[PDB]
């Protein structure tokens, strides 16, 4: 009773945050020792995120709104945790222009945990700091290649395979693509009015599309079980206010809400599908970070495939 | 020949394991496990075009340059625009320095993600082991 199970999606949209909640709901949890090697992770995460802010200031010539920051800048990137390199990433933090440059994150590469870690700060420049589980599932370390994961759930043994991501990634997919029960898509929601890392010039939601229109009508997976997660929705929710979704839809007559545009969205990556006669694609909208909303995600998902292979 | 202490080493750091040849091979042989051999392929295709002759740094650069880093190489790296933009325009007149900005970027990579799970694979343990 096996199910072969792929991750994918592209660069950035939550593939890793799944397999590290199917860790914590099916093999029970991150130990306080394996929570400390990631210590260094959340440390690396939070200075190569103030260094991408402080840096696009550069390139975009935006003032600090004090320069007695450009000290602390400099002592950033010589230094680059300390209590000194603490103290200089939260006056940098809390700087009117350095915030100015956070806001407009859509002009350069910014990890979506930046704020959450940077606005922290005090709890993890502790000493004693110990990641929480929620620290360890918002760290961020591109995948590269294909690993392959063992769990078993409601007496069904999942071989899953996780993935890169990127472009360049992308032809080595190949090899896990025979035999395959179920994939799981991710999508970033909030990557509506972002650009490709690998690829300055194509806006992300515009290639997750295209990406999800090759796998959905592949003949590999005429017989696999669809299951899309439009994820990153928390991230969305709080995006959509700012940031128009016309960026990423111009023909879109809607108005800029969760709830409107979330559903624009979907319906934008279900019409892909070239098959609605034999083929349902299984939407929902997720959490990655959220233990709670993947484990009754799973579980929907779970069902799905057990009637579909049944 | 090869030690036990030496493969302990290799826990340490990213730099101890690919000191030697030995590391090297081993280490490859779990990214080709993990399909991303390109990574160390590149890597090592970096060192040798530091050691070599001023002469022949054009081909070298150009050879590496369609190899891995081009848009449509058949072992095409995981790095961003901008690295691979400003590697193209350093192809052109190339320095022995050429692809250290790439280089950088492939070893953090291998670094951060791979290394990490090498040490705690059946590769590795079965190794480590076996010699004790
Ligand atoms: N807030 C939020 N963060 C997420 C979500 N999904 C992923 N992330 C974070 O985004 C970053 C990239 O996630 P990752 O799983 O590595 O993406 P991958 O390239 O598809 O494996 C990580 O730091 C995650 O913690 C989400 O639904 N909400
Ligand atoms: F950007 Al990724 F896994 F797809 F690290
Ligand atoms: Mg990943």
């Amino acid at each position: 009773r096996e199910v072969k199970l792929l991750l994918l999606g592209a660069g950035e949209s939550g593939k890793s945050t799944i397999v590290k909640q199917m860790k914590i709901i099916h093999e029970a949890g991150y130990s306080e020792e394996e929570c400390k090697q990631y210590k260094a992770v959340v440390y690396s995460n939070t200075i190569q995120s103030i260094i991408a802010i402080i840096r696009a200031m550069g390139r975009l010539k935006i003032d600090f709104g004090d320069s007695a920051r450009a000290d602390d800048a400099r002592q950033l990137f010589v230094l680059a945790m300390t209590a000194e390199l603490a103290g200089v990433i939260k006056r940098l933090w809390k700087d009117s222009g350095v915030q100015a440059c956070f806001n407009r994150s859509r002009e350069y590469q910014l990890n979506d945990s930046a704020a959450y870690y940077l606005n922290d700060l005090d709890r993890i420049a502790q000493p004693n700091y110990i990641p929480t589980q929620q620290d360890v599932l918002r760290t961020r370390v591109k995948t590269t290649g294909i690993v392959e994961t063992h769990f078993t759930f409601k007496d069904l043994h999942f071989k899953m395979f996780d993935v890169g991501g990127q472009r360049s990634e992308r032809k080595k997919w190949i090899h896990c693509f025979e035999g395959v029960t179920a994939i799981i898509f991710c999508v970033a929601l909030s990557d509506y009015d972002l650009v490709l890392a690998e690829d300055e010039e194509m806006n992300r939601m515009h290639e997750s599309m295209k990406l999800f229109d090759s796998i959905c009508n592949n003949k590999w997976f005429t017989d696999t079980s669809i299951i899309l997660f439009l994820n990153k929705k928390d991230l969305f929710e709080e995006k959509i206010k700012k940031s128009p979704l016309t960026i990423c839809y111009p023909e879109y007559a809607g108005s800029n809400t969760y709830e409107e545009a979330a559903a624009y969205i979907q319906c934008q990556f279900e019409d892909l599908n070239k098959r609605k006669d034999t083929k349902e694609i299984y939407t929902h909208f997720t959490c990655a970070t959220d233990t709670k909303n993947v484990q009754f995600v799973f579980d929907a998902v779970t069902d799905v495939i057990i009637k579909n292979n049944l | 020949v090869l030690s036990a202490a030496e493969v302990m080493q290799w826990s340490q750091s990213l730099e101890k394991l690919l000191a030697n040849q030995t590391g090297q091979n081993v280490f490859g042989s779990f990214l080709k496990s993990e399909f991303s051999e390109e990574n160390i392929e590149f890597w090592l295709a970096c060192e040798d075009y530091k050691k070599t002759e001023s002469d022949l740094l054009p081909c070298k650069a150009e050879e590496i340059y369609k190899a891995f880093v081009h848009s449509d190489a058949a072992k095409q790296i995981n790095i961003d625009f901008r690295t691979r933009e400003s590697t193209a325009k350093k192809i052109k007149a190339p320095t022995p320095t050429c692809f250290d900005e790439a280089q950088k970027v492939i070893y953090t990579l291998m670094e951060k993600d791979s290394y990490p799970r090498f040490l705690k694979s059946d590769i590795y343990l079965n190794l480590l082991n076996d010699l004790q």
